[PDB]
């Protein structure tokens, strides 16, 4: 999936 | 109308600003309770009906808690359920690290758990250790934290994917060095079941695994396990039993090997990865069965590894991917949801254990075993469907108890009939097949198809049932109802619904409007929990009791029982966006979000930042709290940027036709929708300065950020592209072929969709293009950026670049995220927002 | 004094400017004639005394030419020698590509050639083909281009490093898949001599090579061959002969393997390299000998591979590196120049062929062969020297004909006695050694040392003889003179000198002052060619005839004979810099170059760009034409930048003590010298604006550019660091240990010298730090940049980055260089020079 | 050698 992960 | 120019802070001052505003968002960034389970007390004298178990974060680690559900409540007051810790205190590897990328797990601790109802046995992994505890079975209910009991091992490496045998809670299985092992938690016996992989060998000459989901299945189909316990034990005359494990065996020998930079940069080395790039070989797959003979007192007598009577390619013609698998509730058949390469044909196929025979290299003894299996034993394609768009795999599949011998009854969901995902009750006839194995021919395409006796639509309309990311059904087999999540009231809100599956008609909404809900329904179908929020209010978690009116069991009502997690409350810094919409020239209503600049001055126009994803399987615009993950859009608004987000055609929760708009054409239509919505806002709101528009996104969002600057440099002044796809030939089979087809069948779409082939079309002015990328990215390889740069250099074009050397397709190290936010904010200031930015042209 | 702000051009306009100015520098960037050789006509009736042969570029490829040297000349006119092509017209691999990096070859075509005087046979590689032609031997002299004759082969892969056997010009040797082969160019017989490497295997399990110089020796010691033909054949009683090849056999099994990104970025792969990082294992080395028995009519009878009687580590105690090797002129001894690990001990060691015995795994037959070799046969350390700074390896070593049995006479050069490189005539006594192999002990350190009978200083003073990059001696054994290049007249100019080696006294300069000269002396010692230039005039190549006065053969004079290459002439765009100097507080005169801004306005101060290298083995500041390679410093001057270059302490051509200033302390002293020289200029020239100083350099220059910004942010506004060393532990043994020692013996120097360990010390303001790096760099690995970035991100520091994805430690693709120049010029404009740059703070 | 190569 072209889905990045960043929650901060 | 004169231009507003943002306050021009230094790098150190912006770091301070961002740090201060991050300081009051530690408590916000905390996991809500999840993975709920209801267990009945069965105690007439006691005050509690149920105990609920769940995973939650009380900066703490994720762990198991329980709460007590009372039989009665004081309906004047609001009951806050206290969180009791289930576990006492305790005394990453590469495969954990990668699984956490594949599952998109941002949090730390216990990720999941198994439970055996009949014994109360919990099984869960916590760090390297596999652990078990007992609660809520024959042994009763604890009033204090339980000690986790380590499952001891002689295995040197990390044990992955532990599962309790439902047939016997003394037994567990797990993966170790890509082979299936089992372990008995009472006797401490440990046994390797498959001998397919060698831990000591190099991956270049050792590409076979068992019980494991390969990269494409974890990344593109959300399947993380490759083995499944049979739920029932077969008794032997001796007094013991036979336990069974169906598993997938993979051979990745012909799959291409790429090299990804090793995290330990000091080594100046690179790890090997089996990566099936679009148009190249996926792994060679098959089903296998491990037959495990246990004696009267729980010791292993023997293990017989078994294979399909004929090859996988013969028995399951045209199948590339094992999307899902499992067993029927009595263990008579293994089931599987199978896809073809194009992902335009789905099949649900029952597989009997009698299709499997022991592995035998001796050709004489093998031929006796083949003929001993009857010709009546065959694969049973209980359901088959096709589409001209694509099959979206989901987790909805419920099999009812087998009432008649030659029939199977089940609920499935599909978009293939109407173009929206709906529930269908299906009954399929298990005929003896026309194909006979003795004759010595090969089976024709349709020879394993089952006739459809009954196919009733349970739901219908211009709205979808949800089957992904935790959304599923819950079937009440007593009252003959099915609970499900859907978009019926609004595409901006998820809601819980209920409907009959026998005489389907009225669909009753069980959740309150003005919130989006993610729900869990009790196995007993007398409670549900909702994790819910809206644009203004942070997420809450509440328990609701279900009941029927006296006169009609079909009708279902709900009543607030208790609060599990209270809302943190509206944060004073955070001003939420307004949801807008507009009728597109494409014929669809398109939704968006608008962050107005804070302290809006009249007679002044502000610089605009378009945050974008704009890709399949995601909806950014809905009625949920955006003050956690998208908190920095508010920060941009607080400094004087207009912030816009638009869900263009291709995004999800609007049916298959809407999603199918960019089939074969990714990158070609999305910016039209974005510009249309952006122009709608500018004519309506005169504070939007169209001369200073920036665009920013990650992954597909970064892809579109590059497409925006390439296609529409007239609109977009700056583009900040995060981990973008610049070349579709680099991306994998499962994703690319689904949306774009095979490269040879879409030469122009692949060309037009690849910005690296069109470097000449980028702007010749600098300070307009910023590329961001994690250096260690194994999903969207850094070569996307490196090759784009190569062609930009050849074309004489300027660029800016920032690498995050410790990151993959994610930002996990705090310092990386802080630097990213700081650099982005400073970039926007210097090249879009500020007064110096205007002079710079 | 008000600030001058440079004209602010767009990216497209700067591209135009740079392209226009590059358009009149195609003819400038062309290789001068080189690799000269003189051959006598021996024709009393003919008008020519000699024919000269040379490699030259007439955008053309490098090829062989000849010119005719007349017996007499018209001394009124100037003779221009016409270039006759030697060759007719014809009908990269990884190892060619890497060799061209190691040798620093920028040009295309024939890189070198062999010649056998007695037959006239040329041997040379041209592309993949090895070729030969005949001229100037018994067969006479051609008056038209000769057809190159391909040496045919059955070898599938590229043949590297071809050499003619001096003993027999029918035979050649070459390297193929890291093994030595031989081929007869008449009979076409082809034979593999060593069986040490397998072409089909992986390099991870196949680390042995023969006849090959490994990475560190090519990169750090300028040795590119690992095998050496014996110059004489031993006759056999049968009527045939024995040819010999000494060779180095290397085992790189224990050398660390790093991964460098593969040039084909689409593969997303990485190549394996044996890279000995500082403080880790170098290859295990030894000497071997191939004994090749040929019959009466040139067919190979047999090949006997031979090894040292005792191990290399026993016979050559303390030796890490075989720096050089060869044979004595009669072939009686093989010689070798050997270094210890610290590179503070050199040894010249003679090695007899009798030290080698046949390879035999049979322990019985081996023990007979060991005892058959006499104890008198032993290694002869003919010279040994030490230093507290380091041994600079050079190519000067001349062995005279052996006059007496127990003596050898030779010229060597060294800095160890006085601290400046001078020639010394040495005579060593070849005693029978105290160590006896029969006794069964091991030899003590001094047991192979030869007594020094005579050691006469041929040259002396506060100036050096040149022995690198083509600079060498030429010995006239008749007149007993030695020709050499030196710095005696000036450190800014190289000159040709001559002196007696018997009664050394007067040193006569044969070249004219006001130019720097690179020279080739004829083997007959009656001509020399000078390639010469100065700061104002482009390079010329001229022939000079040598002669003595009637009264004194010792004294040598010269006379201009002819021009080989005429000067292109002063280019109108190009204004050269002025050489300056200043007395440093360190006690040394330090030289520099100053490019004044073009059209210098009075009462105005200009932004300054300090171009820097500042590392060992290089001198940037001298009296040579800088309008080819450093043409863009003039371009910077033409737009209004002051450009400064300073040769700080540690640079070369100033003796060993001056070079030794930064031993153990690299990065700590260089910027003091640079700032001192920069402050000298500012007090003298008021047009230097010290508030706007930029610094830029490549490799060591990039290293110091980072050190400048880190240490002295008060001085330097911007730093542009090209392919920098950010971490000394990443760099190799040969270089790092020479200048910085072992990491454990210099913990603070390694720390202070590594900018990546000191990320916190960089500026918190952006637009001051620009990193540039070739992505495919196998010398200074990209990890230097990637790890620096990692720590800058952790420290919250800003950076700019540009990658050149097609480049290694060099810029070869034209588009890369064009983009680099364009981006650099634009960066300097926006962040140092222009009016907007001043506002930006 | 920490010596880059670029000739233009
Ligand atoms: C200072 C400005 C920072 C902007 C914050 C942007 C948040 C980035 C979130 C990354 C993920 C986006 C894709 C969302 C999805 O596909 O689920
Ligand atoms: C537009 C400005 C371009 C500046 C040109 C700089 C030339 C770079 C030369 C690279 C090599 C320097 C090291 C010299 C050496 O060590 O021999
Ligand atoms: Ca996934
Ligand atoms: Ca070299």
């Amino acid at each position: 999936s072209l889905r990045f992960l960043y929650e901060g | 109308l004169e231009p507003f120019y943002v306050e021009r802070y230094s790098w150190s001052q912006l770091k301070k600003l961002l740090a201060d505003t991050r300081k009051y968002h530690g408590y916000m960034m905390a996991k809500a309770p999840h993975d709920f389970m209801f267990v009945k007390r069965n105690d007439p004298d006691g005050p509690h009906s149920d105990r609920i178990y769940y995973l939650a974060m009380s900066n703490r680690e994720n762990t198991l808690f329980y709460s007590e559900i009372p039989k009665t409540i004081n309906r004047a007051a609001v009951l806050m359920l206290s969180w009791k810790p289930l576990l006492d205190l305790f005394q990453y590897s590469r495969e954990e690290e990668l699984l956490r990328e594949r599952k998109r797990i941002g949090t730390v601790g216990i990720a999941s758990y198994d439970y055996h109802q009949g014994s109360g046995t919990f099984l869960f992994q916590a760090g390297s250790g596999i652990y078990h505890v007992k609660d809520g079975g024959p042994q009763g209910f604890t009033q204090q934290p339980l000690r986790p009991n380590l499952v001891e091992t002689s295995c040197p490496n990390i044990r992955m994917d532990p599962k309790l045998c439902p047939a016997d809670p003394d037994w567990i299985a797990f993966i170790h060095s890509n082979d299936i092992w089992i372990s008995n938690i009472v006797t401490r016996e440990e046994r390797r079941l498959t001998y397919v992989h060698n831990e000591l060998a190099n991956m270049e000459e050792d590409a076979r695994s068992a019980g494991v989901a390969t990269f494409v299945l974890q990344e593109e189909f959300d399947r993380y396990s490759g083995y499944w316990w049979c739920p029932k034990a077969e008794t032997t005359p001796s007094g013991g039993k036979i336990l069974r494990i169906l598993y997938e065996e993979n051979d990745e020998s012909e799959v291409e090997i790429i090299h990804v930079t090793s995290p330990m940069l000091e080594t100046r080395r690179a790890d090997s990865f089996r990566y099936p790039k679009t148009g190249t070989a996926n792994p060679k797959v098959t089903f296998k069965m491990s037959e495990i003979m246990i004696d009267a007192e729980g010791r292993i007598i023997d293990v017989i590894d078994k294979e399909l009577i004929q090859p996988f390619e013969i028995l399951f013609e045209g199948v590339e991917y094992i999307a899902r698998a499992g067993w029927t509730p009595e263990g008579k058949y293994a089931w599987s949801i199978l896809l073809d390469r194009s992902q335009t044909r789905l099949q649900i196929v029952l597989i009997s254990p009698e299709l499997f025979i022991p592995v035998e290299d001796d050709v004489m003894e093998r031929q006796r075993l083949i003929e001993s299996v009857p010709d009546s034993v065959t694969p049973l394609i209980i359901y088959e469907e096709t589409t001209d768009i694509w099959i979206n795999i989901h987790d909805i599949f419920h099999v009812f108890p087998q009432s008649h011998e030659e029939e199977i009854e089940f609920i499935f969901a599909s978009e293939c009939k109407t173009g929206f995902r709906h529930l269908y009750k299906i009954t399929s006839i298990l005929k003896e097949s026309k194909y006979k194995r003795s004759s010595g021919g090969l089976p024709a395409p349709s020879d394993f198809k089952c006739p459809i006796k009954e196919e009733i639509a349970i739901t219908s309309g211009e709205w979808e049932v949800l089957g992904r990311h935790g959304s599923n059904i819950q079937v009440d087999e007593v009252r003959r109802l099915v609970y499900f999540e859907g978009t019926k009231d609004s595409p901006l809100e998820h809601h819980l619904y209920v409907v009959s599956y026998v005489n389907p008609g009225e669909v009753t909404r069980l959740t309150d409007r003005g919130y989006s809900h993610s729900c869990c329904i009790s196995q007993h179908c007398d409670f549900f929990i909702s994790k819910y929020s809206n644009q203004k209010n942070p997420h809450c978690v509440s328990l609701y009791k279900l009941s029927s009116p006296e006169d009609d069991p079909t009708c279902k009502t709900k009543e607030f029982w208790a609060t599990i997690l209270d809302s943190a409350g509206p944060l004073p810094d955070y001003t939420p966006p307004e949801i807008f919409s507009f009728e597109s020239t494409t014929g669809f209503t398109l939704y968006g979000m608008l962050y107005k600049p804070h302290d809006l001055q009249p007679g002044k126009k502000y610089p605009t930042v378009l945050f974008i994803y704009g890709g399949p399987q995601v909806q950014l615009v809905n009625n949920r709290f955006k003050g956690v993950k998208y908190f920095r859009l508010n920060t941009l608004a607080s400094l004087g940027y207009v912030v816009v987000v638009i869900d263009n055609r291709g995004s999800c929760h609007r049916g298959l036709k809407f999603e199918g708009a960019f089939k074969y054409k990714m990158g070609q239509i999305e910016i039209d929708d974005q510009v249309e919505g952006l122009q709608y806002l500018a004519s309506r709101y005169d504070f939007i300065d169209l001369d200073r528009v920036g665009i920013h996104g990650w992954s597909y969002g970064g892809y579109l950020s590059l497409m925006a600057l390439m296609q529409r440099s007239d609109i977009f002044r700056v583009a900040i592209a995060g981990a973008p796809v610049t070349l579709w030939i680099f991306y994998d089979t499962g994703y690319t072929e689904r949306y774009m087809g095979h490269p040879d069948q879409n030469e122009q779409g692949y060309y037009l969709g690849s910005v690296a082939m069109q470097a000449e079309k980028f702007p010749s002015e600098p300070n307009r293009l910023l590329l961001l990328h994690g250096f260690l990215d194994e999903n969207v390889h850094f070569a996307h950026t490196s090759i784009l740069l190569s062609f930009l250099v050849r074309a004489g074009k300027p660029y800016d670049l920032q690498i995050y050397p410790q990151e993959r397709h994610s930002i996990r190290v705090p310092e990386s995220g802080e630097h990213y936010e700081l650099h982005l904010l400073h970039y926007l200031q210097e090249n879009l927002g500020s007064r110096i930015a205007a002079l710079k042209v």
